[PDB]
């Protein structure tokens, strides 16, 4: 789920 | 993993005319929350990348809408009307979607022939193999503890690779497990300085290494650290  | 692939990778141009870059990701970059996280980013000579679209078509504050981004699911394109002096250099793109982020092979926009926010980077470090390095970044005209802080290693051998970042907030870390554990992200909050520990260092842990944050808004001027025994 982790995104920039 | 996603592997980006950039086209070309070389595209001579005449000033005043178009240029149009291709980036292609071996899957979809959609992310679950609605975004796509494609990013394009222009870097000249000696100098750190700079942030010119992210979220596929968003121009960052200070792009001349000349600079154009387009794209969906896998296909992507930049395209740059009325190339000028400055817009030389060579262009990447990167996905931010799926850990770990990863960035094109690149594309140089070079001439045809003829006729205040900011972060710090420690200085450039020498060490013998199966040492161990820390560099760090120190951070300041905005919130430290606001925004997550990344780490890029760039080298001749492989362009751009992300290495992994850290929420300066609480901790909590997202690692490129092509590093194997080697890298170790940490934090002082005091300072707002970000570090980076990189152990057991081999010739090809050889590059310069970039912290950069805000999404890739501010980049430091990179550390250089050289394994030779």
């Amino acid at each position: 789920h982790h995104h920039h | 993993d996603i592997l980006m692939t950039q086209t070309p990778s070389s595209l001579p141009v005449s000033l005043g005319d178009q240029a149009s870059i291709s980036c292609r990701s071996s899957q979809s970059i959609v992310h679950s929350n609605g975004n796509t996280y494609l990013e394009w980013y222009l870097q000249k000579p000696g100098q750190s990348p700079k942030l010119l679209i992210y979220k596929v078509s968003n121009r960052f504050s200070g792009v001349p809408d000349r600079f154009s981004g387009s794209g969906s699911g896998t296909d992507f394109t930049l395209k740059i009307s009325r190339v000028e002096a400055e817009d030389l250099g060579v262009y990447y793109c990167f996905q931010g979607s799926h850990v770990p982020f990863t960035f094109g092979s690149g594309t140089k926009l070079e001439i045809k022939r003829g006729g205040q926010v900011q972060l710090q980077q420690s200085g450039p470090e020498d060490v013998k193999p199966g040492a161990s390095v820390k560099i760090s970044c120190k951070a300041s005209g905005y919130t430290f503890t606001d925004y997550y802080m990344n780490w890029v290693k760039q080298s001749p051998g492989k362009g751009l690779e992300w290495i992994g970042d850290i929420n300066p907030n609480n901790g909590g870390t997202s690692y490129n497990q092509k590093f194997k554990g080697r890298a170790t992200l940490t934090v002082d909050k005091s300072s707002s300085t970000a570090y980076m520990e990189l152990r057991s260092l081999t010739s090809e842990d050889s590059s310069v290494y970039y912290c950069e944050s805000q999404s890739g808004a501010y980049w430091g001027q990179g550390t250089t650290v050289t394994v030779s025994a």
